[PDB]
């Protein structure tokens, strides 16, 4: 543990980045979180919603 | 045909504990050196885990709850253990499922057998004997496939019925311990996934009788009950459950 | 029935096909085409309803048999197995990157440099650089001060444009 | 850059204009070996039919159906579907069928 003050921000880093990419599975209230199976399930006027 | 075994002998069945078994593959997903948390119809850890014997005279086919999933492991040797019977009332009213594994293959039929009170197979001392039903007249699904099969051998299963999918797991395992439960890991691999779409809410294991009256061959079997749980898996470099973690058990595992 | 028989008394087999669909889970399905397998390229893969973009090379995981895709830490599919052939691809994502211009000023030139940032040479006076691709810039093996920072101790300065 | 930049002077340096991402060439829809075809060989072209007061029903299930070989037969003198397109047969998928 003797260098944990760059293992703090290399980690804090990382798991900024692993969140930001994880949300991405989050439907956010939609159907779905895949933008392809709104697109192909879907007509314009609601997948614009 | 139906045959009452009037010559039992009247004992509770037992409890023991569960250890680290149950766990099967949640998805169809290569995962390598990895810690995945996954929320799914898992076997709780050191859970209590009811055990039924076959000795000479114990012959244990009660009737026993599906609910959400069943885990079914089996001490066996000799091969006394054949299949199981699901369904919701097991007469011709409703539905119901059969699965067995006789002399020569496995079969897999969903069709409203009026079963018997007491479904078993036997064996002459070579196979002659089989009485699980007598009628099927609707029958809806039909699957003939590969023979699934001290104590020597350990069969973990796992049955699981989610939107219309019958999901059994299993998984093999050589042991040499006499009595119990061995305490250790193995993680069920998937084995089948059968279309039924059928309400399920008890089953039936069944046996075979050894005829030189009836002599129960020495087999032991463990019924648990599947809760929806998260459990933390390891991933090794090769892709295999090694560990596994209940996210409920204790604050450290917590 | 004689074979001497008119159009509208001979005989006629009639087979009525009947497709009905209780909610249960549906079995009958027609044939799911396929075609041939292309590899190195950026491609729209469909395989077994899993659906992307992706070039898609070999692999050397193993799959255990009864897994057919294959996910990192962040749940994204890097590996698929090919349901045709029991092989295993890796899927790397096609290339992206920043189109970044290196120029002195307008007063002094108009000649310009253009980075692709993590985009090999092979895939767009080309150098490749670890910062990326950069097309209009001939480097020269002298060591000078740094004008205008590229990235992994590479710079760039006018004297044409050298780096 | 200049468009960038929103001037048409430009300082030197290096400036983050634009992006470029490979755009794909082909789709590739790779399937399961197309097996366990539907026994529709021995229903039409059954040796001995049923009369029609007492007409034999199969029940067709646990299998994928090529329906356009059927279609596509030369030897049907009648082929009306009603409640389906018939070139929709091979996409579309069912339950059950009965013959
Ligand atoms: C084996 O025992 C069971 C339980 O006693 C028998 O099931 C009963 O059979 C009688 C026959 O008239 C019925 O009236 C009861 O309603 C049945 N009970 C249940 C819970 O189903 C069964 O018949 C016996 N087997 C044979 C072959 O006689
Ligand atoms: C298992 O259940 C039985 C009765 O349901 C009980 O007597 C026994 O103590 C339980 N075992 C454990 C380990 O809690
Ligand atoms: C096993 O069951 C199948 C299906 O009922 C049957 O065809 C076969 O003859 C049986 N074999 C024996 C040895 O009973
Ligand atoms: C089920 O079987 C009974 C008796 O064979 C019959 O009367 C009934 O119509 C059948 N139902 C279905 C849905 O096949
Ligand atoms: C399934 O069976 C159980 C027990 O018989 C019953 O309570 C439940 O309502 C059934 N499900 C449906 C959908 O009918
Ligand atoms: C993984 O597999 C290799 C051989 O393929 C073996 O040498 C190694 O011991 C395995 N690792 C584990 C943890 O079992
Ligand atoms: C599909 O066919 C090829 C050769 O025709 C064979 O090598 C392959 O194993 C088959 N797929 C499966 C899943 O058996
Ligand atoms: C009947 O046999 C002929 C010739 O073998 C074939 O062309 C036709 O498709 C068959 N009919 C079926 C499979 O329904």
């Amino acid at each position: 543990s003797a260098l944990g003050k760059l293992q703090d921000v290399v980690n804090q880093n990382a798991q900024a980045l692993n969140t930001l990419v994880k949300q991405l599975s989050s439907n956010f209230g939609a159907i779905s979180s895949v933008l392809n199976d709104i697109l192909s399930r879907l007509d314009p006027p609601e997948a614009e919603v | 045909q139906c045959v009452n075994l009037t010559t039992r002998t009247q004992l509770p069945p037992a409890y023991t504990n569960s250890f680290t078994r149950g766990v099967y593959y949640p998805d169809k997903v290569f995962r390598s050196s990895v810690l995945h948390s996954t929320q799914d119809l898992f076997l709780p850890f050191f859970s209590n885990v009811t055990w039924f014997h076959a000795i000479h005279k114990r012959f244990d086919n009660p009737v026993l709850p599906f609910n959400d999933g069943v885990y079914f492991a089996s001490t066996e040797k000799s091969n006394i253990i054949r299949g199981w019977i699901f369904g919701t009332t097991l007469d011709s009213k409703t539905q119901s499922l059969l699965i067995v594994n006789n002399a020569t293959n496995v079969v897999i039929k969903v069709c409203e057998f009026q079963f018997c009170n007491d479904p078993f197979l036997g064996v002459y001392y070579m196979e002659s004997e089989f009485r699980v039903y007598s009628s099927a007249n609707n029958c809806t699904f039909e699957y003939v496939s590969q023979p699934f099969l001290n104590f020597k051998n350990l069969r973990e299963f796992v049955f699981k019925n989610i939107d219309g999918y019958f999901k059994i797991y299993s998984k093999h395992t050589p042991i040499n311990l006499v009595r119990d439960l061995p305490q250790g890991f193995s993680a069920l691999e998937p084995l089948v996934d059968l279309p039924i779409g059928i309400n399920i809410t008890r089953f039936q294991t069944l046996l075979a009788l050894h005829r030189s009256g009836w002599t129960a061959g020495a087999a032991a079997y463990y019924v648990g009950y599947l809760q929806p749980r998260t459990f933390l898996l390891k991933y090794n470099e090769n892709g295999t459950i090694t560990d596994a973690v209940d996210c409920a058990l204790d604050p450290l595992s917590e | 029935f004689q074979p001497t028989y008119g159009v509208g008394y001979q005989p006629y087999r009639v087979v009525v096909l009947s497709f009905e669909l209780l909610h249960a889970p549906a079995t009958v399905c027609g044939p799911k085409k396929s075609t041939n397998l292309v590899k190195n390229k950026c491609v729209n893969f469909n395989f077994n309803g899993l659906t992307g973009t992706g070039v898609l090379t070999e692999s050397n995981k193993k799959f255990l048999p009864f897994q057919q895709f294959g996910r990192d830490i962040a749940d994204t599919t890097d590996a698929v197995r090919d349901p045709q052939t029991l092989e295993i691809l890796d899927i790397t994502p096609c290339s992206f990157g920043g189109v970044s211009v290196i120029t002195p000023g307008t007063n002094t030139s108009n000649q310009v440099a253009v980075l692709y940032q993590d985009v090999n040479c092979t895939e767009v006076n080309v150098f490749q650089t670890r910062a990326g691709c950069l097309i209009g810039a001939e480097h020269v093996n002298n060591s000078y001060e740094c004008d205008i920072p590229i990235g992994a101790g590479i710079c760039a300065s006018y004297q044409s444009i050298i780096a | 850059t200049k468009c960038t930049l929103k001037s048409f002077t430009v300082e030197k340096g290096i400036y983050q204009t634009s992006n470029f991402r490979v755009q794909p060439t082909e789709s590739i829809v790779r399937f399961p070996n197309i097996t366990n075809l539907c026994p529709f060989g021995e229903v039409f072209n059954a040796t001995r039919f049923a009369s029609v007061y007492a007409w034999n029903r199969k029940r067709i299930s646990n299998c994928v159906a090529d329906y356009s070989v059927l279609y596509n037969s030369a030897s049907f003198s009648t082929f009306k579907c009603y409640g389906v397109s018939p070139t929709k047969l091979n996409d579309l998928c069912f339950t059950n069928v009965y013959a």
